[PDB]
């Protein structure tokens, strides 16, 4: 299977946010555990 | 610890065109940028709900 060695989001809005980024890297993980689990369902993968 | 979104900082610029210690200066940074948001806010506001000649684009 694959691995998704890093995530990022490039959505940013410097105003709405903070001044910081849009999301924090706690949920960035989280979305990463999910699509992990996701390509281990081991289906045509990246199209899920 | 200064809030974010206070960080940098600001200046206005005004323009006419022909076309189409340590902590000190981080607070002085600081609070000119809060006072250029106030600033910035007050004319934005002003521009768009007063009615006026020539009306204005922000």
């Amino acid at each position: 299977p694959w691995r998704l060695l890093k995530l990022e989001i490039l959505v940013e809005d410097k105003e709405t946010g903070d001044g910081r980024a849009l999301v924090h890297s706690m949920q960035i993980s989280f979305i990463h555990q999910l699509v992990q689990s996701r390509l281990f369902a081991d289906e045509k993968p990246l199209q899920d | 610890q200064i809030p974010s979104d206070l960080e940098g900082s600001a200046y206005i610029k005004v323009s006419i065109q022909k076309q189409a210690p340590h902590w000190q200066t981080k607070l002085e940074a600081a609070q000119n940028v809060l006072l250029c948001k106030e600033i910035f806010a007050q004319l934005s506001r002003e521009a768009v709900q007063i009615k006026s000649q020539v009306p204005h684009i922000v």
